[PDB]
């Protein structure tokens, strides 16, 4: 184990690199939260209401 | 000579093609037919490309087909997309080139040169890409199309849409050709239509021999039914890229073609100017200096100078020559002296 | 020709249906003509002794 820890490592990181790109290709890195969701969704019914 | 040749509308060419290929691929995936594998009846589909110039405006289908095709197409690696066919396409030049060149043998000395300008186009990819992606953030967006970028896709789409369609007649009639008579394969090719619809069974997973065709015999005739099917779609479809409806940029669902064709002329032409500054003029810079320091200390620290004189027999044979002779003069000067400190 | 039987829906350029309609056809075939001929044969005159 000790001797694959390294490389697991690495590649750890590099995997980390990637699902950042993914999320900066097709998320444009918007974060992201349930509450936010229910907010915003929430406020675009009360324009339509209004 | 060639850094003078290369420039920047070679670039943009090159990734329209490439995004060329990208929008037959989304087009074809989201609105074309799919194949025939086996010789069942396939339930039709209740959505049908035949049915879209007369279809209700505000249909969610289409709508979404066209939409998911869209942001399918942009929110694609276009940064490295564009970034890694334009390495490929320095480092093919510079291997021609290289192939042209004095070059040629000593393949230590070429393979320095080649990684040379590769190890260069690899330093510099991750900022082109990075750089053509945001640059291209606010196109991901809002594309949004001019009426004359709209004229451009439109008078674009009938040519290659045409070009896809003349590859599949000629593997049409290849295919008659082959299989025999373009009579018989029409005569595969009912059956097929046959055991599609309900007329005819064959409860085969794998069938052999039905109404008097071979195993390879059916194949032939599923094949030629796909083409035909794509065929007719893309003739069809190239119709509606030459019809008035497609004309204007108000039915944008309406002519998928056309729209997406837009897009990408648009993204390949923004992403190929970050691209040129970027990448391309870095190149220029970089890659005669790392020949140079590669060489020499390739030279000098493989000793792959004496290999590179080995290398070619006939100035092997001149740098071997020239010390026996040296050898032989100062040896008889040897003898001479000696007679003339001895007279006799 | 040689073929295999991995998949008996399409042999040769000819079906299933139609491949077996022609091996009956070809053994009838050759058992008419060997019948024919048979038939004439016993009516030749070699035969009459």
């Amino acid at each position: 184990m000790s001797s694959k820890l390294n490389e697991t490592t690495e590649a750890i990181q590099r995997e980390l690199e990637e699902t950042t790109y993914q999320f900066k290709v097709q998320y444009n890195e918007q974060p992201m939260s349930a509450e936010s969701y229910l907010a915003a969704s929430l406020d675009d019914f009360k324009h339509q209401f209004h | 000579e060639f850094a003078s040749s290369f420039g920047r509308p070679q670039l943009q060419t090159l990734l329209k093609d490439a995004l060329d290929q990208k929008v037959l691929d989304q087009l074809a995936a989201r609105y074309w037919n799919r194949p025939i594998e086996d010789l069942s009846p396939a339930p039709r589909e209740p959505d049908n490309i035949i049915d879209l110039p007369k279809a209700d405006p505000d249909s969610p289908y289409w709508h979404r087909q066209l939409d998911t095709a869209c942001s399918g197409l942009t929110r694609l690696g276009v940064g490295r997309l564009a970034a890694t066919v334009a390495a490929s396409a320095i480092q093919q030049h510079v291997e021609k080139l290289l192939d042209k060149s004095s070059f040629a043998k000593h393949p230590s000395a070429r393979k320095v040169i080649s990684d040379a300008a590769a190890t260069v186009l690899a330093d510099r990819s991750y900022a082109t890409s990075d750089g053509i992606e945001i640059s291209l953030k606010p196109y991901k967006f809002d594309p949004d199309i001019q009426p004359n970028e709209w004229a451009q896709g439109r008078e674009h789409v009938v040519g290659v849409l045409q070009a896809e369609l003349e590859q599949c007649q000629a593997a049409m009639k290849a295919l008659e050709n082959s299989v025999g008579g373009r009579k018989k394969l029409k005569e595969v090719m009912s059956f097929v239509d046959k055991a599609r619809k309900g007329e005819i069974i064959v409860e085969g997973d794998h069938p052999s021999g039905a109404g008097g065709f071979s195993a390879a015999l059916l194949a032939r005739g599923r094949e030629a039914v796909f083409l035909r099917d794509r065929a007719d779609i893309l003739s069809l479809r190239i119709q509606a890229a030459k019809s008035r409806q497609c004309k204007t940029l108000t039915n944008k669902y309406y002519c998928p073609e056309v729209f997406l064709d837009a897009v990408a002329t648009k993204l390949a032409q923004t992403a190929v100017l970050f691209l040129n500054v970027e990448m391309l003029n870095d190149f220029y810079v970089r890659f005669p200096r790392e020949v140079e320091a590669k060489l020499h200390e390739h030279m000098h620290a493989g000793g792959g100078l004496e290999k590179f004189a080995r290398e070619d027999p006939k100035v092997r044979r001149h740098l071997d020559l020239i010390r026996r002779k040296e050898l032989l003069e100062t040896v008889l000067g040897k003898i001479e002296e000696l007679h003339r400190i001895s007279s006799g």
